C-alpha cells in the first residue's frame, strides 16, 4: 503493498464494490496522508475521498478500515482550516464521537486525536464539538480509579484533546462545558506522566485567560497549590504554562491574588525572574505586576520575600520586553504602595535603572517609568524628602533624560516631563 | 502548544 500508490489508484480502490479492495485503497491513502514532506491534503480532497472515508468509520465489522479512514481524516483535519472544514462537512464529528466507544482501544484513541484537531481550529468548531455530544464520552474513558492503569499514549491524547475543548475566546467555552470538564482536568493535574501534566496546565491557563468568573471556577475547585508545585518543577514544558495560569490568576481580584500568596508562589520567584528562558522572565515579571497592583499587604508579601532586589536585578538587565514589565511592576508598587514600602524601594536602588530605561524608544515605558517617578516624588514630599531625591535623579544623570524629555513627540510624555522639572528642578 | 497535529 500500500505504498506510494497514486491519487488516481486510491480512487480506484474506494469505487470498487470490495470492502477489502476499500480497506487497501484507504490505508494507501492513510500511507500518503502520514509523510512529513507536504503530504498530499488537497489532492485527496478534491478527488472527493472524504465522504467514502466518513461512512468507513461506521463500519463496524471492519475495525481495520475504521481505524484506516479514521487515521487519514485525522490528518486532513490537522491541516489548514479549509482542509479542517472539509473534514467537518463530510459529516465526521458525529461519526467520531460514536467511535469513541469502540471496543478498539487504538480506534477510540484514533476518534479522540481526531476531535482534537477538530476542535483545536477555534471556537465554532470547538463548540460544534460539544453541542454533537462529544464530552459525555471522552470524560467516560477517562473514569477509571487509577489513570496510570490506561496506556500512557491514549492517555496523553485525551488530556490533549480535552485541552483543546477549552481552548480559545470570542468566545470562550460554554460554562456548563468548562464546569463538567473541570473534575477530570484536576484530576489530570496530579498524574505524573509530564506530557499529561503540561496539557493540563495548559487547559488550566486557558480557563484562567478571561474574566473574575471565569478565575473563579477553576480557583474554588482548589488547584492553585497543585499550580503553584508544578511551578517549582524542572521540566520547562511544565512551568511554562503553570506560570501562565498562575499569572492569568493574579489578574483577578485581590482575593484570587491573594491566594496565589497563600500557596506559596513568591518563594519560586527568585529563580523564576532569573531564569535563563526569556519568556520565563518575562511572565514571572508580568506576573509581579499584577501582584504589586494589590493591596498594600500584598505588596508588603513581595518585600518580606526578598522580591524588590530581584526586581531591581530585571530592571538593570533583561530582554527589554522583560524591563517594560519590571517597569509597570514599579509603577504599580509606587501606585499603591505606602511611604515606608516606596522608601525601601528606593533603597534597594530602583532609581538609576529606572533612570537609565528613559533611553528606550519605546513611548508606553517612559510614561509608565514618568508616572513612577510621581509617585516617588509624592512619597517624598509627604517627607520633606524631595531635595535629596531630587539630587538622586541628578547625580545619575536621570534629569539629562527627564530634561530632555520635555521636548518629546507624546504629548503626555512632553507634560509629565516639564512638570516634573518645574516641580522639583 | 500545537492547535493540530497529524500521526506519523
Amino acid at each position: 503493498g500500500t505504498v506510494n500508490w497514486s491519487v488516481e489508484d486510491i480512487v480506484k480502490g474506494i469505487n470498487s464494490n470490495n470492502l477489502e479492495s476499500q480497506l487497501q485503497a484507504t490505508q494507501a491513502a492513510r500511507k500518503l496522508l502520514s509523510r512529513e514532506k507536504q503530504p498530499p491534503i488537497d489532492n485527496i480532497i478534491r478527488a472527493g475521498l472524504i465522504p467514502k472515508f466518513v461512512s468507513f468509520l461506521g463500519k463496524t465489522d471492519c475495525s481495520p478500515i475504521q481505524f484506516e479512514s479514521a487515521w487519514a481524516l485525522t490528518n486532513i483535519a490537522s491541516g489548514t482550516s479549509e482542509q479542517t472544514k472539509a473534514v467537518v462537512d463530510g459529516g465526521a464529528i458525529p461519526a467520531f464521537i460514536s467511535l469513541l466507544a469502540s471496543p478498539h482501544a487504538h480506534i477510540s484513541e484514533q476518534a479522540v486525536w481526531a476531535l482534537g484537531n477538530i476542535a483545536g481550529d477555534g471556537s465554532a468548531f470547538r463548540d460544534l464539538v460539544i453541542k454533537h455530544g462529544a464530552i459525555d464520552p471522552l470524560l467516560a474513558l477517562l473514569a477509571v480509579p487509577d489513570l496510570s492503569t490506561l496506556a500512557c499514549g491514549y492517555l496523553r491524547n485525551l488530556t490533549w484533546t480535552l485541552s483543546n475543548l477549552c481552548r480559545n475566546k470570542n468566545p470562550a467555552p460554554p460554562l456548563d462545558a468548562v464546569e463538567q470538564i473541570l473534575p477530570t482536568l484536576v484530576r489530570l493535574l496530579h498524574h505524573n506522566d509530564p506530557e499529561v501534566l503540561a496539557d493540563s496546565c495548559w487547559a488550566i491557563s486557558y480557563l484562567t485567560d478571561g474574566p473574575n468568573e471565569r478565575i473563579e471556577m477553576v480557583v474554588k475547585k482548589g488547584v492553585v497549590p497543585q499550580l503553584v508545585k508544578l511551578l517549582g518543577a524542572t521540566e520547562l514544558p511544565i512551568v511554562t504554562p503553570a506560570l501562565r495560569a498562575i499569572g492569568n490568576i493574579v489578574t483577578g481580584t485581590d482575593e484570587q491574588t491573594q491566594k496565589v500568596i497563600d500557596a506559596g508562589a513568591l518563594a519560586v520567584f527568585p529563580s523564576l525572574l532569573t531564569n535563563p528562558k526569556t519568556n520565563i522572565q518575562k511572565e514571572a515579571t508580568w506576573t509581579m505586576s499584577n501582584i504589586t497592583a494589590g493591596r498594600q499587604d500584598q505588596i508588603q508579601q513581595v518585600v518580606n520575600h526578598g522580591l524588590v532586589p530581584f526586581l531591581v536585578g530585571v530592571l538593570s538587565k533583561a530582554d527589554f520586553k522583560t524591563q517594560k514589565e519590571a517597569a509597570w511592576a514599579i509603577t504599580n508598587y509606587t501606585s499603591g504602595g505606602t511611604v515606608e514600602q516606596i522608601v525601601y524601594l528606593v533603597h534597594c536602588g530602583i532609581i538609576e535603572p529606572l533612570m537609565n530605561l528613559l533611553s528606550a524608544k519605546d513611548t508606553k515605558i517612559i510614561q509608565v517609568i514618568l508616572d513612577a517617578i510621581s509617585n516617588i516624588f509624592q512619597a517624598a514630599e509627604k517627607l520633606g524628602e524631595t531635595e535629596k531625591l531630587s539630587i538622586m535623579i541628578e547625580e545619575c544623570g536621570g534629569l539629562d533624560k527627564i530634561e530632555a524629555l520635555q521636548r518629546h513627540e507624546n504629548e503626555s510624555v512632553y507634560k509629565a516631563s516639564l512638570n516634573l522639572i518645574e516641580k522639583y528642578f | 502548544p500545537a492547535h493540530k497535529k497529524p500521526k506519523t
